[PDB]
DNA sequence: ATCAATATCCACCTGCAGATTCTACCAAAAGTGTATTTGGAAACTGCTCCATCAAAAGGCATGTTCAGCTGAATTCAGCTGAACATGCCTTTTGATGGAGCAGTTTCCAAATACACTTTTGGTAGAATCTGCAGGTGGATATTGAT
DNA sequence: ATCAATATCCACCTGCAGATTCTACCAAAAGTGTATTTGGAAACTGCTCCATCAAAAGGCATGTTCAGCTGAATTCAGCTGAACATGCCTTTTGATGGAGCAGTTTCCAAATACACTTTTGGTAGAATCTGCAGGTGGATATTGAT
């Protein structure tokens, strides 16, 4: 009965993902958020396949940028698991609050 | 002779007509001029940019609308397109 | 539709953002900031859309709305 | 021989920004609503922050506006603030704040 | 002999500077300092009174902001004290280093 | 004239100590004085770089305060209250 | 007899110059300006393109991709600097663990 | 209609890496790349002229402003390049 | 550190399909040859501002003491989040069509740019005014020791 | 739960350094009468774009276990804040000389404007290819276990 200790397998799928240029969130997922974030603002819009394909590259490589400085605020804090309120430090020296 | 313009005759007007027993620095004015400047070029700039991406060699009322709605935040935005309109359809109300 | 955005999948997130061990409350903290940043883009590329009198959102729309969110995007026509 | 501004119902100089407009190399043309949109839209922020600065220049019983009663009514303004978010404000100061963990167990 | 407890002071101080809006690096040495960062740059350079103001102004905004979010980082580590390490983190989080 | 060395030393303790204050901050390491000099060295640097730049190619020797006020624009820290 | 040929650049000398008039930048433009400028984007170009080059190589390929490039970038003090406000699409991050999440 | 810069990235491609391709996608930021710096150093020599109250952007601006953008290492090249350019073009 | 048994990586090869690269052609640029405009460089020079100096003065910067209490170690155990084997279903994807619509065209009436000629609205100082910066002092907390 | 010890207000005062006005041109709006466009307004395509369908396949939602990480509780060496004694050097005032911004003219080398003449780059098919995606077979990296 093979098992690995937590944390990793966890290093293996940064070692993975590091190296790949995939996205990584699902496509339809997403393209049925954009669409509904927009209906907000404008009704029965149609979108470029492109221009969803823009807006999921974009905040793809947000959110990893975001999880970067996450981890550095986790672990200024000697912790190693990240938290929201890491998230939310970074975005407050960000100013993005 | 070096004659240079500024926007303080106008920030002077409008301040009398939100509070006519108050005054300003002329620091203060300082920062007002800037304040204005900075929002002018950031709307003309927008202006500017919006109109290319059109192809479109004018800069009409529209563009700069379009660029303060860009520019400005939530209630700030719907108060200036209020005002901007009702202040051109009176200009142009002859 | 935003919790269609899941947890193995911002799991992935932060694995390429060097992440190693996340808190369970990571899942909707990132939801909720996932949600700002695409209603702040979506809202000016509607804009650019609306003033080019479109009903169609373009990538070159969504380009020159990253661009004012200081988020410049190679890759799609700019 | 009316001034575009009056014709517009304004304080700030219409005209003037219509020259600004021309020699800024914004676009080949410029049209008319536009400056005139512009100045209103300019008239309208510059009343926005005196109304909220001289307020500031009350609470602190004053009757001149200073830089500081301009930073109190920026800061204090959740839209002002974001709008003005990277400007900084000469001879302005803070906000007095002081985060809870420093203050007195 | 009277004496305040370390800490109470220390926030008399931060009371009194944030309810105020004067300079607080001394001028003549600031003016100093560019004088001689100027110059490892180019020489014969001469400065406008209102340059340095607006030099001065500038950084003292600057550190000023850069604090606050220092600050910020000292805490979130469960501190009270600033370390070089929160002011190379602000600045990290804040593109100014990666 | 006279050589200019070690200025910054001219940034006192007591003044970074009074700067960390109206950014509210309560206790001060050791270290943090010879760290807030050698971020202001490098601020000013920057700026005063940028600026003499826009002073050279007005053709002019001296700095003005619009060269500081545009510097600081291109580094994204518009300043308010010199534009002239 | 194109201008591009005669300042000896691969990149369109003539296009930059009309570009530069029809961008709304100045009332006037130099005759130098457009060839000053069309240098410059060329040099950058062939930077990256080097780079880029040497990037594809040292993982057995031939031709360039985004990858490829954000590494270019990415690994390059300089052009990283320049471009750290760009997100280069398909290109990923480059690969890097903390030490402190690091096994025993 | 729609004019890019491939053919010319292209071309400074095989000068460099004659052996070397590049994918439809790598054009694209490479096309995305000089629109970029385009704008940036036409934006830059733009204000500068204005500064000046110049109506003309010369090479001179087109310098300085590449004195402003670019780093270092980088603008020293990049001002080489770009006088070499002009040098050569008002000889011949 | 080894012993052993998982599972992971990691080359070397290999075969096809999606892209690339390579060809064969046309309008819209780009290069020319002329004919003028003119931006702003060169040559004074009027004259603000900047670099220095001198000097007296007290606001602060320096250094030193001391010890309060904060940051850095340690121990420890509850319980949160990782690793997994499971079972199921939403995302893929691949035509198939129909169609809502970016993109073009062809006008032109409305809106702009022009080139001058008057008419003021603003800007640069004098001429007048006046908040409020400092100065003082009791009234009020605010602290920190018993 | 008291108090001394000090720090913090708040109101009252008063001449002046810093606004408010008061005057005068004149750079720059505004009014007119032409010479260009600009960019909508209908009419029409070729597309890209939703919508279904319709399977199938991973890829995710779930429940178990428990390894090990986060946080709480204790300690305590010594860093950093509070206070003080000293006396330096930044501030403040004023003055000078003259460097070097800036205002004016004077006017060519260079830029904008056509009117054409050629050439190149963007398109829409044609002729290969770089790798992806699998397949072993083989050392590796892990983790339980003497």
């Amino acid at each position: 009965p093979h098992r690995y200790r937590p944390g990793t397998v966890a290093l293996r799928e940064i070692r993975r993902y590091q190296k790949s240029t995939e996205l990584l969130i699902r496509k339809l997922p997403f393209q049925r958020l954009v669409r509904e974030i927009a209906q907000d603002f404008k009704t029965d819009l149609r979108f470029q396949s492109a221009a969803i394909g823009a807006l999921q590259e974009a905040s793809e490589a947000y959110l990893v940028g975001l999880f970067e400085d996450t981890n550095l605020c986790a672990i200024h804090a000697k912790r190693v698991t990240i938290m929201p309120k890491d998230i939310q430090l970074a975005r407050r020296i960000r100013g993005e609050r | 002779r070096s004659r240079k313009e500024s926007y303080s005759i106008y920030v002077y007007k409008v301040l009398k007509q939100v509070h006519p027993d108050t005054g300003i620095s002329s620091k203060a004015m300082g920062i007002m001029n800037s304040f204005v400047n900075d929002i002018f070029e950031r709307i003309a700039g927008e202006a500017s940019r919006l109109a290319h991406y059109n192809k479109r060699s004018t800069i009409t009322s529209r563009e700069i609308q379009t660029a303060v709605r860009l520019l400005l935040p939530g209630e700030l935005a719907k108060h200036a397109v209020s005002e901007g309109t009702k202040a051109v359809t009176k200009y142009t109300s002859a | 539709n935003i919790q269609g955005i899941t947890k193995p999948a911002i799991r992935r997130l932060a694995r390429r953002g060097g992440v190693k061990r996340i808190s369970g409350l990571i899942y909707e903290e990132t939801r909720g900031v996932l949600k700002v940043f695409l209603e702040n883009v979506i809202r000016d590329a509607v804009t650019y859309t609306e003033h080019a009198k479109r009903k169609t959102v373009t990538a070159m729309d969504v380009v020159y709305a990253l661009k004012r969110q200081g988020r410049t995007l190679y890759g799609f026509g700019g | 021989a009316k001034t575009r501004s009056s014709r517009a119902g304004l304080q700030f100089p219409v005209g003037r920004v219509h020259r600004l407009l021309r020699k800024g190399n914004y676009s080949e043309r410029v049209g008319a609503g536009a400056p005139v949109y512009l100045a209103a839209v300019l008239e309208y922020l510059t009343a926005e922050i005196l109304e909220l600065a001289g307020n500031a220049a009350r609470d602190n019983k004053k009757t001149r506006i200073i830089p500081r009663h301009l930073q109190l009514a920026i800061r204090n303004d959740e839209e002002l603030n974001k709008l003005l978010g990277r400007v900084t404000i000469a001879q302005g100061g803070v906000l007095p704040n002081i985060q809870a963990v420093l203050l007195p167990k």
